[PDB]
């Protein structure tokens, strides 16, 4: 929780739960989407980044490369979270990721 | 000679041994009033045809024939080299991009000519409907 | 007399004569020409410039060439052998054959970064229609220089 | 928070033994010689104990 | 969908079920879908002629 609430409170709304990402949501819309900021992903495995959705959309497209297998990106919550944006996200990830 | 490719010299034989038209082995006046009759148009009759035999008074032989040309060559390349390089020039090899991106490189990367003349080439057609460079066409209105 | 050859063939390098010389040519001339030093030991040779410092300002070629000549002579070049034992890695399956995908991610991200569009240009014209490159024709595609 | 207990507790990552060998073999040649005959288990075994 | 060389390929929509009972009842507080509301106020007129 107070990992959280301490982030959130700086408005650093991602984290990590081991091998993967929870999320409380901010109603302010935060400048963690940037798509500058998604370039700052490309590559940088977990270990590295800061939490974010989109080190689990780089390590998915890290898995996928080296398994030689198909993956997916699982995202989920109570209505208003952020699921429809969080996935217009992931795929404003692979979107940008081949823009460039 | 080092400087030709030797069919520009058989072509430039051909032409001296076709423009003979009394066996004379010289050219004169005459010889380019039927050559103009029967390669252009009647609209030939201004006083002009007179000025050319001032460019080269007197009998010319073909040797002074290539000398003269190669002089005036300077700058001029074999088609067949030109043509690989413009298809390697363009970067997508089939002469699609536009004016504007070759003039802008063309002025920058070497000898500040003037603009003047490959800007009234290249905007004699709009480039943002019909800006592919096409290089065919190019070397050919050069040449051909 | 070899120094005068390499200036004259860095003139014909250069893109214009507006360039008295920007340290991002100085690593393009360095490495175009017969060299490929590791970046950190040249910019340690140079002073270790920010990388905002080494992008804003400028540097002077003829204390450049003499810099160039040492580590020409440092000859941190590496070998055949040297490169086939590094590539080889990559032959999981040990057949020849590494994926271009690993390839480009590598060496995008793990050393001297390139972005992807310079490493597609670098895999443009040879990578494979299944996307499986053969290792020693590649190391002999680096090999030409 | 079960799924931080089973990452902090359990083995988040795993790599085929053909895949890994060829792939990290890197860390020490000297472990694992081309050309030379190396199981994957055992040359695994004698690299990670290196 | 990825293609070997990692750059995107293709993608698939697969969408299980329409609330189709919403479109002609909500309750309060809760609107019709939003095309409804969005042609109904509108900046173009020509949508609410046609
Ligand atoms: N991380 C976030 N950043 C900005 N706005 C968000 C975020 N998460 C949720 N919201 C906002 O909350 C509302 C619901 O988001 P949405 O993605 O549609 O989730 P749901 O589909 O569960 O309603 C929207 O108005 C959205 O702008
Ligand atoms: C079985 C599963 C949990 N798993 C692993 O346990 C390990 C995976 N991949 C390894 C090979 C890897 C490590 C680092 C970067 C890319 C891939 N994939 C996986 O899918
Ligand atoms: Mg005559």
């Amino acid at each position: 929780l107070y990992n959280l609430k301490d982030r959130y409170g700086s408005w650093m709304i991602y984290t990590y739960s081991g091998l993967f990402c929870v999320t409380v949501n901010p109603y302010k819309w935060l400048p963690v989407y940037t798509p500058e900021v998604v370039a700052a992903y490309r590559g940088k495995k977990r270990s590295e980044a800061p939490p974010h959705i989109f080190s689990i959309s780089d390590n998915a497209y890290q898995y996928m490369l080296t398994d030689r297998e198909n993956q997916s990106i699982l995202i989920t919550g109570e209505s208003g979270a952020g699921k429809t944006v969080n996935t217009k996200r992931v795929i404003q990830y692979f979107a940008v990721i081949a823009a460039i | 000679f080092s400087m030709f490719d030797q069919t520009q010299i058989q072509e430039f034989k051909e032409a001296f041994t076709v423009i003979d038209q009394n066996r004379d082995g010289i050219i004169d006046k005459e010889d380019l009033r039927d050559t103009f009759a029967a390669m252009g148009r009647l609209n030939v009759k201004n006083e002009e045809l007179d000025a050319m035999m001032k460019e080269a008074s007197g009998p010319i032989n073909f040797t002074v024939f290539l000398t003269m040309f190669g002089e005036k060559l300077k700058g001029a390349d074999p088609e067949d080299v030109i043509t690989g390089a413009f298809k390697v020039l363009d970067p997508e090899g089939k002469g699609t991009i536009k004016k504007q991106f070759l003039e802008e490189l063309l002025t920058t990367q070497c000898d500040r000519f003037s603009q003047e003349e490959i800007k009234n080439m290249w905007a004699a057609f709009p480039p943002d409907v019909g800006g592919n460079v096409d290089y065919k066409n190019i070397c050919y209105v050069i040449t051909h | 007399e070899q120094q005068e050859d390499f200036k004259e063939a860095f003139l014909l390098f250069d893109r214009t004569g507006e360039c008295k010389i920007t340290l991002s040519q100085v690593g393009d001339v360095l490495r175009a020409l017969g060299t490929n030093p590791t970046n950190a030991e040249v910019k340690k040779v140079l002073g270790n410039p920010s990388n905002e410092e080494m992008n804003a300002k400028k540097i002077e070629f003829e204390q450049f060439l003499p810099m160039m000549q040492a580590i020409s002579n440092n000859k941190d070049q590496g070998g055949y052998e040297d490169f086939v034992e590094g590539l080889r890695v990559f032959d999981k399956e040990g057949n020849g054959t590494v994926m271009g995908a690993e390839l480009r991610h590598v060496l995008a991200t793990l050393g001297e970064k390139m972005k992807e569009e310079e490493v597609e240009a670098l895999l443009a014209g040879q990578e494979d229609s299944n996307g499986c490159i053969n290792y020693e024709a590649f190391v002999k595609h680096i090999m030409s220089v | 928070l079960e799924g931080i207990r089973i990452c902090r507790k359990g083995f988040p990552n795993r790599i085929l033994y053909g895949d890994f060998r060829q792939r990290y073999r890197i860390l020490n040649p000297a472990a694992i010689p081309e050309g030379q005959f190396i199981d994957s288990r055992k040359g695994a075994e004698k690299l990670l104990s290196s | 969908h990825f293609g070997a060389t990692g750059k995107l390929a293709s993608a698939d929509i697969e969408t299980y079920l329409l609330e189709k009972s919403r479109v002609i009842f909500q309750l309060k507080a809760e609107r019709d879908y939003h095309i409804f509301y969005q042609i109904l106020s509108n900046k173009k007129p020509e949508l609410l002629d046609m």
